[PDB]
């Protein structure tokens, strides 16, 4: 679900989803069009495409369930779509972990004008 | 709350 997806990012990060990440670019938190900003959006590129993966699911709101093998997150077994929710939203926090280091305040809150064009996933 |  997106509040597990957002608590997954907090102890990824250290940063808040909301507003770190869920305004950020041309993807993150609000997806659609656009060449993605820097590393950061480009991890909700991928993310979004991996929703797009199952269409048959409801990433928002179906819960999965995960632990931490020491600081390795590992997907417990739900239902096939909690696993593969859970696949992408790990992936994502993974992702926002290693660009840490080139995410920039700049793209919160960033304009949908200059987000433009179709980029397939 | 978020979308992606």
């Amino acid at each position: 679900s997106l509040l597990e997806f957002g608590k997954m990012i907090l102890e990824e990060t250290g940063k808040l989803a909301i507003p770190s990440y869920s305004s950020y670019g041309c993807y993150c938190g609000w997806g659609g069009k656009g060449t993605p900003k820097d590393a950061t959006d480009r991890c909700c590129f991928v993310h979004d495409c991996c929703y797009g993966n199952l269409p048959d699911c409801n990433p928002k709101s179906d819960r999965y369930k995960y632990k931490r093998v020491n600081g390795a997150i590992v997907c417990e077994k739900g239902t096939s779509c909690e696993n593969r929710i859970c696949e992408c939203d790990k992936a994502a926090a993974i992702c926002f972990r290693q660009n840490l280091n080139t995410y920039s305040k700049k793209y919160m809150l960033y304009p949908d004008f200059l987000c433009k064009g179709e980029l397939k996933c | 709350l978020v979308r992606y």
